RNA sequence: UCCUCCUAAAGAGUAACGGAGGAGCACGAAGGUUGGCUAAUCCUGGUCGGACAUCAGGAGGUUAGUGCAAUGGCAUAAGCC
RNA sequence: CCAGGGCUACACACGUGCUACAAUGGCGCAUACAAAGAGAAGCGACCUCGCGAGAGCAAGCGGACCUCAUAAAGUGCGUCGUAGUCCGGAUUGGAGUCUGCAACUCGACUCCAUGAAGUCGGAAUCGCUAGUAAUCGUGGAUCAGAAUGCCACGGUGAAUAC
């Protein structure tokens, strides 16, 4: 909807990426950084984004590139 | 007067009975109907079937009622199926834009419950 | 067949927007000129759009640019 | 009868080259197509079966039979013997005409036409579809139509089986998926 | 009738909210038909007080008693409005 | 008072404040004759239409039906036009 | 002190507003007349690009000079023919722009598509005595961005008071 020119990733979370797809899959990434867009480079991956209390853990498949890590992450509780 | 599957749209003038396709707006008619060389204040009673066929053609390129009401449900069914916030909404007949829902709420709820 | 009890059933000729004659007899008023027969229609082309649509990493690499 | 010609001189050599028949009859010949709509609402207003049986006279070339109710079930409001719907029996030479008037010029006009339906088929090799909307025949003008209701149009053959039945209809290039 | 139950620093329980609704499904019938009420609560260190605002097809008319435990407060509050309804009501016959 | 079954002991008949049910009509066609026809219920497929409406096909073989109880009948139909 | 979330949750109840339900109008084109106010990490012409929001280049201006800045209703012509309609602009999908480290939760705007309730409103209730009510647009403070609120400004302009 925004953001014309490059998709936003944080730094701690970019490359701990790059250290954690090379060297074979790793713990769910403990990341609070909800800003952050999926790239191709976290498919198949587990990832924990923080929700408010806890860290959900998120398997990245491969069709979730356009959203952020945050839209998989609910916040409020409902019934 | 046979147009993307209905249209039947009689003595309406040209942009505007165009517009019963469900695809196309007052904008796209008025787009369409300049790629193929029709005045837009003629009402269709007047069109022959020589004039009829550039229409249909024209329409084809532009996704119309037979896919175009297939693809805005592919959306929501991946949306709903992959498990998103506006999934979530969608799953629950709840509004998605980050409206309001304490007080209004009420074109996406329906009716009003007690 | 029973007479006077049917409808009266007419030999008619059937032309199309893509240039076909057709000859049917049927039931109908003047003539017959229709729109969509089985040729000019997308049910022998026109079914490849149907999941060879979506992709979200195709949507992605043009934001990419790196 | 410009198609049952087209069964005279291509498809008996084109079903027995896939069956290997060893005789001539044993291939599936069509008997009749039957075109059953029926009403239901004829327990409110007798009157709205008439103008529906008027749209078989028209699709068809020729009057339906007004079909009585069977048993007497409380389930839709109906006694046994009362008129609930109207079928009609195509034979011969004018469900020939009913047959290419349906798979050329007809189910083309229905709307969302992708492939129809293959395994819609009885068990014993008979086909059986159903249209939606009477606007799909061209001799319904939708003009002088007062309720949109729809039918139901069965072909059935001397097929064995069910592929037997497919292979039938796919002959004459009838629409799959 | 619609009830609207408030609490200043008084969070309202559930044996508490249908009190006030039998209570004042009293000054109901026998007294007046009435429209909307706004009923208030409040504790301030000694004085359990109570308020109300009935909407009535005349005007409003509004009362408050203070009381001993939240339960006499309101007794005393139907009292005071009923009272008032039966002199609009009066008001409003002159046969 | 009348009809049907059982009691009733393989002809008929056979009692009890024995066990169960019905009748006090209907019908000008629901009578006569000629001509034709064959159900119930499930299964698969099919517009709304489902556990059940109409259609097609199969299985089934009278488990239907009979103006009204029950018994005896009924396909050559006594059943349905 | 810091990150993330929440203050934006929603079976509901109430208060204040906005847009409406149309023909005294909707839309398309042509076109006439304002006041008041703001502007330096600011206002930003003209010229190009884009359907558009805007982007590039970039003068001018601490301002009776320059910019925001076309005032709109009105008027001229044409069309719609009383229909949930060419009324209504909600909802949702797709594609975009700007701001900011970052618009997922949770911004504004544009484009394309979708076209909901709504056909003048129950009991009850509110404001207004004249440039008033009713309508039409404009500007400001708050402010990176973010008003249908608030505070101001003018245009048209009533009815009625025994």
């Amino acid at each position: 909807r925004s953001l014309k020119k490059g998709p936003f990733i944080d730094l701690h979370l970019l490359k701990k990426v790059e250290k954690a797809v090379e060297s074979g899959d790793k713990k769910p990434l403990r990341t609070w950084s909800r800003r952050s867009t999926i790239f191709p480079n976290m498919i198949g991956l587990t990832i924990a984004v923080h929700n408010g209390r806890q860290h959900v853990p998120v398997f990245v498949t491969d069709e979730m590139v356009g959203h952020k890590l945050g839209e998989f992450a609910p916040t409020r509780t409902y019934r | 007067a046979r147009i993307a599957g209905i249209n039947i749209p009689d003595h309406k003038h040209a942009v505007i009975a165009l517009t019963s396709i469900y695809g196309v707006g007052k904008t796209r008619s008025k787009a369409i109907l300049a790629a193929a060389g029709i005045a837009e204040d003629v009402k269709i009673s007047e069109l022959s079937e020589g004039q009829i066929d550039t229409l249909r053609d024209e329409v084809a390129k532009f996704v119309v009622e037979g896919d175009l009401r297939r693809e805005i449900s592919m959306s929501i069914k991946r949306l709903m199926d992959l498990g998103c916030y506006r999934g979530l909404r969608h799953r629950r007949g709840l509004p998605v834009r980050g409206q309001r829902t304490k007080t209004n709420a009420r074109t996406r709820k329906g009716p009003r419950k007690p | 067949m029973k007479k006077d009890i049917h409808p009266k059933y007419e030999e008619i000729t059937a032309s199309c927007s893509c240039g076909n004659v057709m000859k049917i007899r049927s039931t109908v008023g003047h003539d017959l000129n229709l729109d969509v027969c089985s040729k000019c229609h997308p049910f022998f082309t026109g079914k490849q759009r149907d999941v060879a649509t979506g992709g979200r990493v195709d949507r992605f690499n043009k934001r990419f640019n790196i | 009868a410009k198609l049952h010609d087209y069964y005279k001189d291509e498809v008996v050599k084109k079903l027995m080259t896939e069956f290997n028949y060893n005789s001539v009859m044993q291939v599936p010949r069509v008997e009749k197509i039957t075109l059953n709509m029926g009403v239901g609402e004829a327990i409110a207003d007798k009157k709205l079966l008439d103008n529906a049986a008027a749209d078989l006279a028209a699709i068809s070339g020729q009057k339906p039979l007004i079909t009585k109710a069977r048993k007497s079930v409380a389930g839709f409001k109906i006694r046994q013997g009362y008129p609930i719907g109207c079928k009609v029996t195509l034979r011969g030479e004018r469900m020939w005409e009913f047959f290419e008037r349906l798979i050329t010029i007809a189910v083309p006009r229905i709307r969302d036409f992708r492939g129809l339906s293959a395994k819609s088929f009885d068990g014993r090799g008979n086909y059986s579809m159903g249209v939606r909307e009477q606007i799909i025949f061209p001799e319904i003008d939708y003009d002088k139509v007062d309720r949109v209701r729809g039918l139901d149009i069965t072909i059935t053959t001397t097929a064995k089986s069910d592929e037997e039945g497919r292979a039938l209809l796919a002959a004459f290039d009838f629409p799959f998926r | 009738m619609q009830l609207n139950i408030t609490g200043n620093n008084v969070e309202i329980t559930e044996a508490l909210r249908e009190f006030v609704t039998a209570k004042f499904a009293k000054l109901e019938q026998y007294f007046d038909r009435i429209n909307q009420v706004y009923v208030v609560l409040k504790v301030e260190k000694v004085t359990h007080t109570s308020d109300a605002t009935l909407h009535v097809d005349g005007g409003e008319l509004h009362a408050s008693a203070e009381g001993q435990d939240m339960y006499a407060a309101i007794d005393g509050l139907i009292d005071k409005l009923a009272r008032q309804l039966t002199k609009h009501k009066d008001k409003l016959k002159q046969h």
